[PDB]
DNA sequence: ATCGGATGTATATATCTGACACGTGCCTGGAGACTAGGGAGTAATCCCCTTGGCGGTTAAAACGCGGGGGACAGCGCGTACGTGCGTTTAAGCGGTGCTAGAGCTGTCTACGACCAATTGAGCGGCCTCGGCACCGGGATTCTCGAT
DNA sequence: ATCGAGAATCCCGGTGCCGAGGCCGCTCAATTGGTCGTAGACAGCTCTAGCACCGCTTAAACGCACGTACGCGCTGTCCCCCGCGTTTTAACCGCCAAGGGGATTACTCCCTAGTCTCCAGGCACGTGTCAGATATATACATCCGAT
């Protein structure tokens, strides 16, 4: 698929990931692309935190999702 | 004290100008007063050289009304008029 | 005002006697604004890496400190991402006899080993603690792909 | 507008009748000088601390109220005028 | 008691209770606010009000008048000895002093 | 306008209580209301203290009562305590 | 052959007169104007309620009738009929007023 | 083992050391040096909320502080104090 | 000043400015506390701490000691003006007395 | 029980307080005025911290109560808490 | 013809030794006795921290050296060199202690 | 020892006026019923420390005595303050003009309360070495009887 | 004016000890991010009273003269704290032993803040009237030079 990132910075970012990938897959997709450290990050989709234990088949993003990233980092 | 200044010495540390109204530090530093003025409020109290706090000495003269030194003023003024009359 | 006086006699000083892998210059017509150079000093894990940031004065100066961002991107316990730099004399020691050469060459010597009392990052500084290898070659690696 | 010479204005007949009250059978001839300057330190204690309490609240009249506060902080308490 | 009658004349007290409970809830002074502690403060201002007015009526009766001016608050406060230390600091307005004359200036024999 | 509340019916009928033939003006009217606020603050803030020092978030009875106990005299604290303990006891049944 | 009476008793008339009564002793206009003087040092065009200056007087009067009795204590206490600047110092000093 | 309590030591150490550098302190001094802190905050604080239910309001602001440092000490500790509670809210805002 | 960075290094202080905040909040003292109170009165405690240890270590070094005892503090305390003016009421535990003999008692 | 213990305070020892405050010479009235006087002060402050601590509901004091104990009176004292 | 100092001239040197000093000046179990009966009095079997007692020691000391100095100044005023219970009441009195 | 002015204070009676006591409209704050959850009462258990006690040992307290200095009583003085009266001054009271500013009201926008995840500042327990306390010796300095 | 001997105090060096500053591990509270009801900042209007002015009293203040009593200094006398020496007493330090109660955790239950709705208690306002202040005229306590 095609998966949109907007970030705090205004990056545009497109993922392409699948159904039945797990969340492993596509952190080390983004840690490939970007090389942000993973533990920087936690995801929010329709407003609910995502957890590493279920996969994106249960959630089910839609073709054309716009992602939110926010998470509290020390330094500033 | 040194009766015959330079005026290489004569600068201000901080704004690099002749001295205006000298104010001698208790760890003989002396700087123009406008900068001490600003430096007691917008600095951290402390002497910009020394790093070490002055807030009881400032705090007793300011009272006094002693801060400005007499002898220094008048050394620099004759020494060096015509910096002094063009501020 | 006296502020532009004052940056006046400190260009005239950078110019008169240039730091080591340092130069300064005015970027834009307002001479608050201001641009330098970092060079990797030799005696560091970092080599043949040169980077550009920018220095912002305030209104009154020097009574207030200079604010120094990074626009490149520099992988660094002490330096975030974004660019942002944590540094002791910048903010909790900034005094007025200090200088801009004085707070770059810091800046440098900083640069030269990560401080882990005070991280700006804390898995970057404490992965750094670890092992030095990692550290290493992550560097190496992300200093090929931003610094050349 | 100003204001000049006028801590005379509390006469020796007036300080006279304040110790007559107090219980003072004779009183010498110094004391007249050295009440004005207690009254004037007191006066000025009492109207710096209402002056700061109606400075805060931002109004440019004091009242009663900021009155019987200040003394009511330095410990002089005062019934009868609002509270 | 009945809990029918107002809270006031429930416990047997002039002073109100409603009040004194509003006050102590938004006067800041804790977060919560039991419920037997109204009914208590406002016994302990009734009682002291109660002594300092009886006091004061018979100063005036005394003085041969029908109406309780400050004079007979101040000679009702200061001749009691309890009141005077409880009220130490206190200074009534146009209250005047106690009548005293120190012994040695009496006149001579 | 404004409402400015006081304590003056309650004084008002006290004093009619104790003496039914006898008037009070309004100056003594003025200061029995701030005898009664000087009162009743330091009552207040002497038990907010008090519940504050033992870790507690309440003030219960006997807060007021130590409070009572501290601030007035021997005799005048007696017949305090007695007078609130008889009042609250009437109070609760 | 005129009369007059002998220095004292005239004194004490006025102390027994003067303690049973409650009005004030300090001219009202002197008064208010000392206030003004003093409170326009510290802040400019300011407005006086009445009561403030009421409140004023009466308070700068029970202390300074407080302030007498301490100091006639004091000259009493060494001696002395006549009360004397030093007994006002010895007074205000032990009072802590001015440590 | 015990529960934790809370004190100033390690404030009041810090501010020695930027003051005299080479100069220790004992226990003592900190028990003094605590309950000075102690007594001068809730001095503090009561004024600010005493002054602040004065005017009808029910924040306690910058200005309500500010008021408190210039009724409860002296003038010439009052100005400098206020002045170096002007400089913290200025610089911790920006 | 920037964000995600502590409060304390932010406004420059050394005093806590977190606690000062709690402190403020659970104490009772108002329904809601305003978010700069806290910055104004660590800062006032922190000059006032300052300043009482900087004239008790003067006192030390004038006694020829590394260390501040109570008795530095006292003659601290006591020898300033406004310092003695604002602590007039407290006693310090083994602080001692400032010597004074009156002119009177010494011998002619 | 115990009794008849205000004679602890010596008589050397009121004179060592009254040196330390500032005296030269003293008369042969004093000691009895002083352990009048501080029978005083120690009864009201016990008898404050007392109430302090059986509002606590506690059968012992502390030196926080004793501390709390000065402080209402007027007289703050620091280096034991607080 | 043994050597015997002046009177009085050894009364100053105890004085400049002991305002020099900070330890305490009251004998420890004496003080606790009396602290203890007067407790006991109030109420039967109570306990005593040792810092409690230490800080009624610490009060009762600054209370009565406080008192002897206004004492001393009392007596001075009265063109005195000793000490007697009246200026005892009179620092009292005027200190509002007992009024 | 009082005697008779001479004074000031206390007491008896008309009167009239403005503040006090009381009636009234009403609206805002107090009273009544139900909910829920967090604070407070209660029980069991740990171990800190406070009370109790015996032996040594010795600095501090108690008693006695000589005497020098200080508190206190009596006398003399001259000067500063109390008392009284004529005169100059400004408080005091009434009436009026006005506007600066206290005080109340309607909007709404930005500051602060609330809640969950999280990890790093801060507290408890250990440990070691240097600054401080104690002791021995000598140099320095008030002190006093006699010149 | 001083010399010098006896006694107290200050310096200097050496030795020993214990608590203060640093370190390591860990548990909990401050940070962060976002959401949402509301506090007060602001603009606008109303109308209170604080300020300024005027003119007519007469009450308090002022300055001067006179007389006296008392604050101050001086002298003399007695007695009582002070300094020192000698003796008796219990404070102080070390040591051991016990158990009472402070302090902690776990549990349960019920008190009260919160919400809504309804209604009467006190507040601003207006009115009648008598308590006390004012004036006027007697009667008695008190002070003062002198018998
Ligand atoms: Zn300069
Ligand atoms: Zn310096």
């Amino acid at each position: 698929m095609q998966i949109f990132v907007k970030t705090l910075t205004g990056k545009t970012i497109t993922l392409e990931v699948e159904p039945s990938d797990t969340i492993e897959n596509v952190k080390a997709k983004i840690q490939d692309k970007e090389g942000i450290p993973p533990d920087q990050q936690r995801l929010i989709f329709a407003g609910k935190q995502l957890e590493d234990g279920r996969t994106l088949s249960d959630y089910n993003i839609q073709k054309e999702s716009t992602l939110h990233l926010v998470l509290r980092l020390r330094g500033g | 004290k040194d009766a015959i200044p330079s005026l290489s010495e004569c600068q201000c540390g901080i704004c690099m100008e002749i001295l205006v109204e000298p104010v001698t530090l208790p760890c003989n530093h002396t700087l123009c007063k406008p900068c001490f003025q600003s430096t007691v409020e917008k600095a951290s109290l402390c002497c910009p050289f020394c790093r070490r706090r002055v807030s009881s000495w400032t705090r007793y003269h300011t009272r006094r009304n002693s801060l400005v030194n007499v002898e220094l003023w008048t050394i620099i003024q004759k020494h060096y008029p015509r910096e002094c009359k063009l501020r | 005002h006296m502020a532009l006086k004052r940056i006046n006699k400190e260009l005239s000083d950078l110019a008169r006697d240039p730091p080591a892998q340092i130069s300064a210059g005015p970027v834009g017509d307002d001479m608050f604004h201001w641009q330098a150079t970092i060079m990797g000093p030799n005696d560091s894990p970092y080599q043949g890496g040169v980077f550009f940031l920018t220095i912002h004065f305030p209104t009154d100066y020097p009574f207030k400190p200079p604010k120094v961002a990074f626009t490149t991107r520099i992988y660094h316990p002490n330096i975030n991402s974004n660019g942002s730099i944590c540094l002791d004399i910048l903010r909790s020691q900034w005094s007025p006899a200090l200088t801009i050469s004085k707070v770059l060459l810091s800046i440098a010597s900083l640069l030269d080993d990560p401080n882990p009392d005070d991280p700006k990052v804390p898995e970057i500084a404490r992965i750094y603690k670890t092992d030095r290898d990692k550290y290493n070659r992550i560097s190496r690696e992300w200093t090929q792909k931003y610094a050349m | 507008k100003v204001l000049r010479d006028n801590i005379q204005g509390i006469t020796k007949p007036a300080i006279r009748r304040l110790a007559r009250r107090g219980g003072v059978k004779r009183i010498s001839g110094l004391i007249y000088e050295e009440t004005r300057g207690v009254l004037k330190v007191f006066l000025e204690n009492v109207i710096r601390d209402a002056v700061t309490y109606t400075e805060h609240a931002k109004r440019k009249t004091v009242t009663a109220m900021d009155v019987v506060y200040a003394l009511k902080r330095q410990g002089r308490t005062l019934y009868g005028f609002g509270g | 008691s009945a809990k029918a009658c107002t809270r006031s004349s429930r416990a047997g007290l002039q002073f109100p209770v409603g009040r004194v409970h509003r006050l102590l809830r938004k006067g800041n002074y804790s977060e919560r606010v039991g419920a037997g502690a109204p009914v208590y403060l406002a016994a302990v201002l009734e009682y002291l009000t109660a002594e300092i007015l009886e006091l004061a009526g018979n100063a005036a009766r005394d003085n041969k008048k029908t109406r309780i001016i400050p004079r007979h608050l101040q000679l009702a406060i200061r001749n009691d000895e309890e009141l005077n230390k409880l009220l130490g600091r206190v200074t009534i307005a146009q209250g005047g002093v106690l009548p005293n004359i120190q012994a040695v200036l009496l006149p001579k024999k | 306008r404004s409402r400015k509340e006081s304590y003056s019916i309650y004084v008002y009928k006290v004093l009619k209580q104790v003496h039914p033939d006898t008037g009070i003006s309004s100056k003594a009217m003025g200061i029995m209301n701030s005898f009664v606020n000087d009162i009743f603050e330091r009552i207040a803030g002497e038990a907010s203290r008090l519940a504050h020092y033992n870790k507690r978030s309440t003030i219960t009875s006997r807060e007021i009562q130590t409070a009572v106990r501290l601030l007035l005299p021997g005799e005048l604290a007696k017949h305090a305590v007695s007078e609130g303990t008889k009042a609250v006891t009437k109070y609760t049944s | 052959k005129p009369h007059r009476y002998r220095p004292g008793t005239v004194a004490l008339r006025e102390i027994r007169r003067y303690q049973k009564s409650t009005e004030l002793l300090i001219r009202k206009l002197p008064f208010q104007r000392l206030v003004r003087e003093i409170a326009q040092d510290f802040k400019t065009d300011l407005r006086f309620q009445s009561s403030a200056v009421m409140a004023l007087q009466e308070a700068c009067e029970a202390y300074l009738v407080g302030l007498f009795e301490d100091t006639n204590l004091c000259a009493i206490h060494a001696k002395r009929v006549t009360i004397m600047p030093k007994d006002i110092q010895l007074a205000r000093r032990i009072r802590g007023e001015r440590a």
